[PDB]
């Protein structure tokens, strides 16, 4: 039929694209060029092409080989999707000492590394302040979530989502240099409130309100709880910038 | 001695036994061996076939067989092809078949082993038998799993989906048996058959969900099956399966059913039970006789009558042959339970009996029969005397059947192969295996029932959904699951219908008949799309009860009850809901909130449910495939009014506003002129469908009942309820109080019910269908859930139950008159029924209680047989009411538990008109019996009359309140009713007084 | 007694020996219960 070389032709396209570069055991695609380098936003902007053609290709699949090929794509997502946790977890002690006070130096990396999940630059020589990578992806990870791909395994990853769920709770007060990596208008960045991170913190605040990360065979503990106030707080400063 | 010498002498048996007589032309062995008969079965055949392939997988496990095997799987597949190419030349019985089943419709099984054609006319055998066809279809899909060809294209496919279909209908249509004699009588009648049944379910199991092609196989080798069939079959096996039938109290034919080529029976206790009646009422020296008082070619027998006259049974008993092929049965079983003792004690009391050719092989004789010079003494004596072997036990004539039972027993004790690889289906498994199977066991375990059921709700409209959110209900309208599609049940029927149809033949499918709830509890998905169903519960109905919340509650409850206790599928069932906006209705809106909060709550009396997005449901489940379709008051009186001209009525209907005058304008109208007329609104048919939509709109229960009885729509489900009452053992009787009615005795089809109930209706009333039918529903769900509650009642009359409660709720009543019934909700008209039902109490007038208890004709537990023991110490006999009942016939033909003696029995005491009277009558019996039963000294001298005795204690008790309370002479007994029947002074103390003045003289 | 409550003891049980010292980062068990080897 039409559809299925379409269908192949898509795929074959993304493969060659995309899924060149992956990188297994790791799961983190490198940042384009040859910078060597795995930049957060990227990384989760460059799944919805993988994730929407296995979400076709499963209604349609009816074949062995179809849900195979289905198969390996939501597994290939998933082990992206584990990739990136691991980073995040492996920082406890940064979240923890930015939960309380804000400051630039209490914050989580922008770029990590390749093989090994280490640390390239440190804390006085890039900007490590994008709260719009973190809300983005949460709320991606919500999203595929709701949709039925497993990507949560442990408990404690709950208690880490959590604490982020803090971390990231008060986008609406805290200046950030900014999606751009600039700072403000000019050089010599000084940090600035933007609209987009509050714009993207607030949908991915919303995303979680009682959405469980084990699915349908979850128990009493399994929902992540958030609040209303600060999604108010961000829709009126938004609204009003 | 290797396992060389043992396989060449068992070819040698077969060779010189079995195969010698196969006919070349069909592959079909006869049933006589000498004389060059041209008749054959169809039992024996497949015998001789299973135990062929039995011994070839013996013998495939040498590498060096030298190609015995080949012959004997060869053999095998040219007997399955011939018997394959017999059933498939008759191609217009089954069609006829599928549509109105009959004796004159029924599939040939007798035919000449010549050239597959008949041979002997239906009026000489019946030709009805279903036990075979089930049977062939097992050992097919047996031998298909084993690994052997038979299907040869797509046509055969079709054939055995048409063969399913025909026989999913077997719970209904009485059988002629495995004897082919069926009642014991033997006068030409058929009776229903616990085995073919069990048979039935059996093959019903083995073919669900298999490939018919072997190894390769990817849509057009499946087989689909419907589970309300196989439920109702499981009913009526376990309702029939103490007693194999109403007219035989046990048979041997039970055995193959429950042993090895059925093993049907999982339930320990009742298997065991059955086994010990079985073993003790009809074990014998010479082997297992077929029945008791079995006349089967014993000495008295004479070839000259076909039907044995009446009281002739009596005379044909202590005759009764031997057959010694139950042995090889029993060591089977045996064999198959682990049990040696058992196989060896069968193995050494079969030992002598069994007899030798002259080169010594084992023979098995057919049956024993005894002499004519001992036919006195054996009576006496049971089993003193010896038998005498039949033809078929010297030479010239053998039995094939028995001599393959015979080696595949043997086989099966020489231990060459295992059980595992004579059933590779695993027909039967042990105690401890039974935990995940399919079809027959939940995982939960056989002793546990802790099912959780999904339930998903969808609303109808977003004002109600909105409503509903007010409120804190959560509801979603069907614009937002636009992946999911949301289908009504006639799709489905619709979709099954299209499929099996094939134009080389001429297929019609799958009758047009409605799913069950169980059916529409999945997820189908057609034409790569979602498809789900709803129960047809919330479908709008034309009747009336469907508009109150209280019968909506009762049967979603029902419904739910149902789900609860027959899902054995894997994964959880889904339910879906829907809520309409007319339901609420401004005040009729609390109590639905009540039962949508309990849903929410988790527990429904007792029934955990799950309630969540259907979104999130549906993900992550099996749906279910279909891919064939690719493939492929009144102001107005009728005495009044009736002599009116034509354009006054129209101008009476057009310019009045009440329902019922309306009502009886538009009746008069079509009786008058006809359905065809033309009116101010159309023609006369959619003008009453309008009206008729409008009273059911406005819920006045009047106008609707008139309405439904005017448009003549029937429910679908009285059959099933008539089916039930008469596999219970009770009787229903359809009619009015008073006048004309006629009794059911055997299962019908719907058009001639339908024909006889609406010719009643004709000839006496107007509303009484609609009633009767809502009687009859509300009857069959409360014996369904409440068995106990219908206990001592034989005959059920829907009309005498009417005038039962109208005499309630007139008493009721008192000074206020007393209240239509035709004006009663159905919550009022159930709680009536309820309160009528009830056990009763003292409090109220005797008179009325014994009035209740007659019109139910509910009788004392016992008194069948208080009666029988009577009767057999009454040497003149019992009259009643003018009948008869001699005692000679009634001993020489009948027997205790017999039902027909009680049938009789009913019959003699039903000439009683008043229901006070038949009570007392009853329990003037009941006190003779049990006077009569504690003392055998005394005895009756000559026949009773109970009116006599009834008319001394009444002039008894006369006499005694004129004493007492200085009354005189009153004439009727009501005064006798009023009195209970125990206390100071009761009814019990002047009928011992008869008694005893009865027998001193 | 049910099965529930032999069921939830094993799960006490293995709450407080087994999954207590496992590793969040990893998955895998140490040798030693002390001393933060």
């Amino acid at each position: 039929s039409n559809s299925g070389v379409r269908l192949d032709g898509y795929a074959r396209l993304v493969q060659q694209t995309i899924l060149c570069h992956q990188n297994p055991v790791t799961g983190l695609l490198p940042a384009s060029y040859d910078q060597k380098d795995a930049w957060v936003r990227d990384n989760v902007y460059s799944i919805l092409a993988v994730w929407g053609l296995g979400l076709a290709y499963r209604k349609n699949a009816d074949r062995d080989e179809d849900k195979a090929k289905a198969y390996e794509l939501e597994q290939s997502v998933v082990k992206l999707m584990r990739g990136l946790l691991h980073c995040m977890i492996r920082q406890v002690d940064k979240v923890e000492s930015f939960k309380y006070s804000q400051s630039t130096k209490d914050s989580l990396h922008a770029k990590y590394n390749t093989k090994t999940c280490a640390t390239v630059v440190g804390d006085d020589q890039w900007g490590h302040l994008q709260l719009d990578a973190t809300s983005v992806y949460l709320l991606f990870l919500a999203q595929m979530t709701a949709s039925g791909l497993h990507i949560i395994h442990s408990l404690d990853e709950v208690n880490f989502i959590q604490n982020l769920v803090f971390y990231i709770e008060a986008a609406y007060k805290t200046a950030d240099f900014g999606i751009w990596e600039r700072g403000d208008k000019t050089n010599q960045g000084i940090s600035e409130l933007n609209a987009s991170s509050v714009g993207m913190a607030k949908a991915a605040l919303e995303a979680l309100d009682e959405l469980d990360l084990f699915g349908v065979k979850g128990g009493p503990q399994s929902v992540i709880h958030v609040l209303a106030d600060e999604v108010q707080h961000c829709q009126s400063i938004l609204n009003s910038l | 001695e290797t396992l060389w010498d043992k396989l060449d002498h068992y070819y040698r048996i077969v060779k010189s036994t079995l195969l010698l007589y196969q006919s070349p032309t069909t592959g079909l062995f006869p049933t006589k061996t000498c004389g060059g008969d041209q008749k054959a079965k169809i039992q024996d055949s497949l015998y001789c076939a299973a135990g062929a392939w039995a011994l070839a997988l013996a013998y495939r496990r040498i590498d060096d067989d030298k190609g015995r095997t080949h012959e004997l799987e060869h053999s095998a597949i040219k007997c399955m092809r011939g018997i394959l190419y017999c059933y498939m030349r008759q191609a217009d019985k089954v069609q006829q078949f599928k549509q109105d089943p009959r004796p004159t419709t029924c599939l040939h099984s007798v035919f000449n082993v010549h050239t597959g054609d008949e041979l002997l006319s239906y009026e000489e055998y019946g030709h009805l038998q279903i036990n075979a066809v089930s049977l062939y279809l097992l050992y097919l899909v047996e031998m298909i799993s084993s690994g052997l060809q038979i299907i040869y294209n797509t046509d055969e496919v079709s054939f055995i989906q048409n063969l399913v279909f025909c026989v999913e209908r077997v719970y209904r249509v009485p059988d002629f048996g495995v004897w082919e004699r069926g009642s014991k009588y033997n006068n030409g009648s058929t009776e229903l058959h616990s085995s073919s049944v069990g048979l039935a379910k059996a093959a019903l199991e083995a073919i669900n969900g298999f490939n018919l092609f072997g190894n390769q196989g990817c849509s057009w080798s499946v087989i689909f099956v419907d589970l309300d069939a196989h439920n109702r079959n499981r009913q009526t096996l376990c309702s029939l399966l103490p007693r194999e039938s109403r007219s035989h109290n046990t048979d041997a034919a039970l055995l193959p059913c429950i042993s090895y080529p059925a093993f049907a029976l999982d339930d320990e206790v009742l298997f065991s039970q059955t086994l010990d009646k079985v073993v003790r009422k009809l074990k014998g020296k010479y082997g297992f006789k077929r029945f008791l008082r079995d006349g089967y070619r014993t000495s008295l027998e004479d070839p000259n009558r076909c039907y044995y006259k009446p009281a002739e049974i009596k005379l044909f008993d202590g005759i009764e042959c031997e057959f010694p092929i139950f042995f090889l049965y029993m060591m089977i079983d045996g064999v198959f339970r682990g049990n040696p003792k058992q196989v060896q004690e069968y193995q050494d009391l079969l030992t002598p009996v069994l007899h030798h050719t002259t080169e010594g092989y084992p023979v098995v004789p057919k049956y024993y029969y005894v002499p004519a010079d001992f036919v006195e003494y054996e009576k006496n004596n049971p089993g003193s005397q010896k038998r005498f072997p039949s033809n078929c036990g010297r030479d010239g004539k053998l039995f094939l059947w028995g001599q393959a039972l015979y080696i595949i027993a043997k086989l099966l004790a020489d231990e060459l192969i295992s059980p595992k690889d004579i059933d590779p289906v695993q027909r039967y498994v042990p105690l401890k295996d039974q935990r995940n199977v399919s079809m027959r066991f939940s995982n939960q375990g056989p002793l546990e029932n802790d099912l959780v059921v999904h339930v998903a709700l969808i609303a109808e409209s977003q004002r109600l959904q909105v409503f509903l959110n007010t409120y804190g209900i959560q509801t979603q309208t069907p614009q937002q699951v636009e992946p999911i599609q949301i289908w009504p049940q006639q799709e489905l029927v619709k979709a099954y219908l299209q499929l099996g149809i094939n134009e080389k033949l001429g297929l019609s499918g799958r009758p047009d008949r409605p799913i069950g709830c169980l059916g529409t509890s999945k997820i189908y998905r057609i034409l790569g799309k979602t498809v789900v169903c709803y129960p047809i519960i919330f479908d709008l109905s034309d009747f009336y009860m469907s508009q109150d919340v209280f019968l909506l509650i009762d049967d979603i409850k029902n419904a739910l009850q149902f789900i609860k206790q027959y899902w054995k599928m894997h994964g959880r069932p889904l339910f879906l809901v829907l809520i309409r906006e007319d339901n609420i209705r401004g005040s009729r809106f609390n109590p639905i909130l009540d039962m949508l909060a309990a849903l929410k709550k988790g527990i429904i009396g007792g029934v955990k449910v799950h309630v969540d997005r259907l979104q999130t449901l549906i993900s992550g489940a099996v749906v279910e495939q279909l891919d064939f379709l690719r493939i492929s008051q009144p102001d107005v009186n009728i005495s009044e009014w009736k002599d009116k001209p034509t354009h006054e009525i129209l101008q009476k209907l057009n310019d009045c506003s009440c329902l019922a005058s309306q009502a009886i304008l538009l009746g008069i109208l079509l009786k008058r002129e006809g359905p065809n007329f033309i009116t101010k609104e159309g023609t006369v048919s959619d003008h009453i469908e309008r009206v008729y939509r409008r009273a059911g709109s406005q819920k006045l229960w009047l106008a609707v009942r008139y309405g439904a009885a005017f448009t003549q729509k029937f429910s679908s489900s009285i059959a099933p309820h008539i089916t039930t009452f008469l596999v219970h053992g009770k009787q229903v009787t359809l009619g009015a109080f008073g006048h004309e009615e006629e009794v059911i005795s055997n299962p019908l089809s719907p058009r001639v019910i339908q024909n006889i109930i609406y010719y009643k209706c004709n000839t006496h009333d107007e509303r009484e269908a609609v009633i009767q039918q809502e009687l009859v529903i509300h009857i069959g769900w409360i014996i369904s859930n409440n068995p106990e509650l219908f206990s001592g009642m034989l005959k059920i009359r829907i009309g005498w139950i009417i005038h039962a409660m109208e005499y309630e709720l007139q008493i009721r009543g008192g000074d206020k008159p007393a209240l239509d019934l035709y004006q009663l909700s159905p919550s009022e008209v159930k709680q009536l029924l309820l309160d009528i039902l009830q056990p009763q109490q003292n409090g109220r007038c005797w008179l009325n209680r014994r009035q209740i208890d007659g019109s139910l004709n509910r009788t004392p537990t016992g008194f069948y047989d208080r009666v029988w023991q009577i009767l057999e110490r009454t040497p003149n006999g019992i009259i009643v009411a003018g009948k008869h009942l001699p005692q000679q016939p009634t001993l020489s033909d009948m027997t205790m538990y017999e039902m027909n003696f009680s049938l009789l029995v009913e019959d003699t005491l039903g000439n009683i008109d008043q229901p006070q009277y038949r009570q007392i009558v009853v329990e003037l019996l009941m006190v003779v019996s049990i006077v009569l039963e504690r003392n055998p000294e005394l005895e009756f001298q000559d026949k009773v009359d109970l009116d006599r005795l009834v008319k001394e204690a009444f002039n008894e008790f006369q006499k005694d309140q004129s004493r007492l309370k200085e009354i005189e002479k009153q004439d009727d007994m009501t005064s006798f009713y009023n009195t209970p029947p125990l206390g100071k002074r009761g009814t019990c103390s002047y009928l011992t007084k008869a008694v005893m003045n009865l027998l001193l003289e």
